[PDB]
């Protein structure tokens, strides 16, 4: 019950440093976030 | 507790269809790293759907059959274990987890993170070459690849020219390596002058 | 400062982002990119970017040359 219930919930809510950032950043192409700012700014900056 | 062999107990429980009573019996215990413990213990956390414990139930004690265990997990629908069976099979060995993907379990997410720690460099071309024919986040692909030192050489930066004329503009990274290969050049020219300077001095 | 401004207020950015470069290099990667964030289109021009290329391919010439200098004398005086 609860587990299969917990199941569906997902599919339902919509160096090290550099790596982590880039990851929690992604969404770039999704709409060119690296243009608006986020993606491009964050990446370039904490990427040099 | 002290002064049982455990090995001669779980056996009487398993062929009993009642072993779970010992669930807590496995609580303060499981320090013994014993096999019957983890072995069915996992089998327990598996059909029971426990992941928090199961994960921690093995976040230390590594005494078990690192194989078939993940075989029953893959056969699931609830990715929880199809997500850990993914881990369980990879376990401090990143090559398995990626080289075993395809449409399913191709998560635009963890797939862009479990490659990074790899060492079989070329596997990047493996993944990337694939990104091209089957996905579009090639951007995040061909990029997160690069930024870690350089695993994305000239070989790949070109593959995209012959191939995809259009599609390639993105760079964050290609330049990270540029002044990087312009800064190591800084300090290098610096020590070159070091030499020059001392030489001319001691010998003028 | 100047360049960032060229972009938002003028178009000769070409002569701008260029006469900048040709002198050693004061226009690093930092600036060559600042222009991307924005302008996908608008950037093709180069005269200079390559002036620094074989420049950073010629200083490499003489450098490999002295590297071999070393190699040559070493192997000679000793084996």
């Amino acid at each position: 019950s609860e587990q299969v219930e917990k199941n569906k919930i997902n599919n339902r809510i919509a160096x090290x440093x550099x790596x982590x950032x880039x990851x929690x950043x992604x969404x770039x192409x999704x709409x060119x976030x690296x243009x608006x700012x986020x993606x491009x700014x964050x990446x370039x900056x904490x990427x040099x | 507790s002290p002064r049982l062999d455990h090995t001669r107990a779980v056996n009487y429980f398993s062929k009993v269809k009642q072993l779970p009573l010992v669930k807590p019996y496995l609580r303060s215990v499981q320090n013994h790293n014993n096999k019957s413990v983890n072995e069915s213990l996992n089998n327990l956390f598996i059909t029971e759907e426990d992941y928090q414990a199961l994960r921690t139930s093995i976040d230390a004690y590594d005494n078990f059959d690192n194989i078939s265990l993940a075989q029953r997990l893959e056969k699931h629908e609830l990715i929880e274990f199809r997500r850990i069976a993914a881990y369980l099979f990879k376990g401090n060995n990143r090559w398995k987890q990626s080289v075993e993907l395809c449409k399913k379990d191709s998560l635009y997410k963890d797939a862009m993170q479990y490659a990074s720690e790899s060492k079989d460099t070329e596997l990047a071309e493996e993944l990337l070459q694939w990104f091209l024919q089957e996905e579009k986040r090639e951007c995040f692909g061909a990029c997160l690849f690069t930024c870690y030192d350089l695993l994305r050489p000239d070989v790949v930066l070109e593959t995209a020219w012959r191939h995809n004329i259009m599609d390639f503009a993105m760079p964050y990274f290609i330049q990270v390596m540029k002044e990087y290969l312009t800064k190591v050049d800084k300090l290098d020219a610096s020590e070159s002058l070091r030499k020059e300077e001392e030489q001319a001095t001691e010998t003028q």
